[PDB]
């Protein structure tokens, strides 16, 4: 919205919080399954 | 008679387990016949190992009942016995005789079950000496001894955690200072997340019986010194304590996350019980107590949510009065309420995973098991959202 | 560990006398009256050997882990396995 | 109490073969065939009478109320009747 800081803070801060939740959720999902899969490598070569 | 060679033959290695079988099956065969809805389910107490044991936590048996570790903080009632008391019992046979005795060499404080193991039991002590037991046989010696240096703990392990799966066998041991140490459940040498719960204020967080989110979520809620619901994560961008949603008072003696969903949503809610003489409802969007319950007469110690009906908790107090409430059914009053022997200051409450029965622990020994046969299969999601809306309309003026 | 063993064995209510009969057939370590049950357990060792041959030869997949002898006068709730036969005579009520 | 009860009792919850002995040694009458009755209950009856002869040598008419030999895969119960003895194979659980 022509990056005006009034609505910027006031409502676009909540919009940024919304962006954090799309991103935060994605990151959490990646971390949970990535840990469980990469921590279960077959061998050192399989780990590579 | 003279039987030393028969002590080696008869009382051999594998024959001691057979003798345990003989004693167990004949002592179970003692239930021989002739050879011509408040109901108070059961109660158990050892008059030699549970006697006057001033304890604060044990190791209940939600899954696989009728065998639950009574990891007692061994009092000086029996100084001529191994200092440490852990007692699995036999609710299936309903006995209190000292058959499944278990002991250590220190004050056994909350020796929970190990990860992926019913026989292996993990447990911290007063000096943070986490010991372990692999009872594949019928043994009782603590086979593990944790190092106790500067990075380790020397304070009571409040509530140790088991995080992950067969890949990640993590253990979170915490002292009174709040030092978290994620010992691997295989080697007792290096704790992975061996850090400090750094928070906005008072980084040396005086934790007090924290609680573990359902669904392997790391967004824990640490119970602390004055309520102080420390909401955070162990790792990520907020490895330390992110914030402290509070409004509860005193050292938290009972806090529990969401129960087992009957027919409701996930219901990202929890509750707290402490020295404020009450329990206070909470969720993930409050920062204040969602619903402070009745500040009963005395220190409300433990509280626990039921799995059958997810929207109902149970709480005892400083005057031993268990009050199980389902505000979606019984709002101003508890669903069921019954006292304990006399009016003492208990410390634990734990719902049976089967539901409609509960094993409540006293802080001086004996464990009571009450029975409440009321709930059936019902869609309580409707009543859940409706009561949340009623609270959302009551708080306004 | 003879402590917990003998403890939970003789300490059990109404237990008159156990017989931990080994392959030898003599109950030198038990709570029965040894001068009276020695020959009793030896004869019963031979006849329980007959019983082992019976139960394990007609139906070879059937062992003998608990022998609840419900008699007209005593509860001989024997505790066996492939190693012993705890012939225990116990008070009925 | 004969036909439906016979099916109810032979293939009962646990009862493998209720092979009632006919005249204390020669099992003929039963709720099933004669081989499983005669062979099984006769040898188990004879060898159990030998063990009872030993216990009988200790104390003679102290017979068995209901000898529930809880053998591993299928129990063997011996309940002495008048014309015969009871040699029945019935599982413990």
């Amino acid at each position: 919205g022509l990056d005006v800081s009034k609505e910027g803070t006031e409502a676009w801060e909540a919009a940024m919080k919304r962006y954090d939740e799309r991103i935060d959720r994605v990151e959490t999902r990646i971390t949970a399954r990535l840990r469980d899969q990469l921590g279960t490598a077959k061998n050192a070569n399989e780990m590579f | 008679l003279t039987e030393e060679e028969k002590q080696q033959i008869l009382h051999s290695e594998e024959f001691l387990s057979f003798f345990d079988h003989s004693t167990r099956i004949v002592e179970r065969a003692l239930s021989e016949q002739i050879n011509i809805k408040l109901s108070l389910n059961r109660q158990f107490f050892d008059e030699r190992w549970s006697k006057h044991r001033v304890v604060s936590c044990l190791d209940w048996s939600s899954q696989y009942p009728e065998l639950l570790v009574a990891s007692y903080n061994n009092n000086e009632d029996a100084p001529h016995e191994p200092d440490g008391v852990a007692l699995v019992w036999n609710m299936k046979y309903k006995k209190t005789t000292p058959e499944y005795v278990f002991h250590c060499q220190s004050a056994v404080m909350s020796a929970t079950f190990a990860k992926f193991h019913p026989n292996l039991v993990v447990g911290g002590t007063y000096s943070g000496q986490i010991v372990l037991w692999d009872n594949r046989s019928n043994k009782r010696t603590p086979v593990q001894r944790t190092p106790l240096s500067a990075a380790a703990h020397t304070h009571p392990v409040y509530c140790v955690n088991v995080v992950g799966t067969q890949n990640a066998h993590n253990l979170i041991s915490i002292s009174t200072d709040g030092k978290i140490c994620s010992w691997s459940l295989d080697m007792l040498s290096h704790p992975q997340d061996s850090m400090e719960l750094v928070h906005k204020q008072s980084k040396a967080v005086a934790v007090t019986s924290m609680s573990f989110p359902v669904g392997d979520v790391n967004n824990f809620v640490v119970g602390s010194e004055e309520g102080s619901v420390y909401t955070a994560c162990r790792h990520g961008s907020k490895a330390g304590i992110s914030e402290m949603f509070e409004g509860h008072q005193g050292p938290i003696t009972g806090i529990h996350c969401h129960a087992a969903v009957g027919a409701v949503d996930f219901s990202h809610l929890f509750v707290t019980s402490s020295f404020d003489w009450t329990v206070k409802l909470w969720s993930t969007k409050n920062n204040k107590p969602l619903y402070s319950f009745e500040d009963n007469a005395g220190y409300v110690y433990d509280v626990m949510w039921s799995p059958t009906h997810p929207a109902l908790f149970a709480c005892v107090d400083g005057m031993g009065r268990l009050d199980l409430w389902n505000l979606n059914n019984d709002t101003e009053v508890p669903t069921a309420s019954i006292s304990v022997e006399g009016n003492p200051a208990l410390n634990r409450v734990r719902w049976t995973h089967s539901g409609r029965e509960i094993a409540v622990g006293d802080s001086e020994g004996q464990i009571v098991i009450y029975d409440v046969g009321e709930q059936i299969a019902v869609p309580r999601n409707d009543e859940w959202a409706r009561f949340g809306r009623t609270l959302a309309e009551i708080n306004a003026n | 560990e003879v402590e917990e063993t003998l403890k939970r064995l003789q300490s059990q209510k109404g237990v008159q006398g156990i017989i931990v009969v080994n392959t030898e057939g003599i109950p030198i370590k038990s709570t029965m009256d040894n001068p009276t049950t020695t020959q009793y357990a030896s004869l019963m060792h031979s006849f329980i050997l007959k019983a082992r041959s019976t139960v394990r030869d007609i139906d070879p997949q059937n062992d003998l882990t608990f022998l609840r002898i419900r008699s007209k006068k005593n509860e001989i709730m024997v505790a066996p396995d492939k190693d012993y036969f705890l012939i225990v005579i116990q008070n009925p009520t």
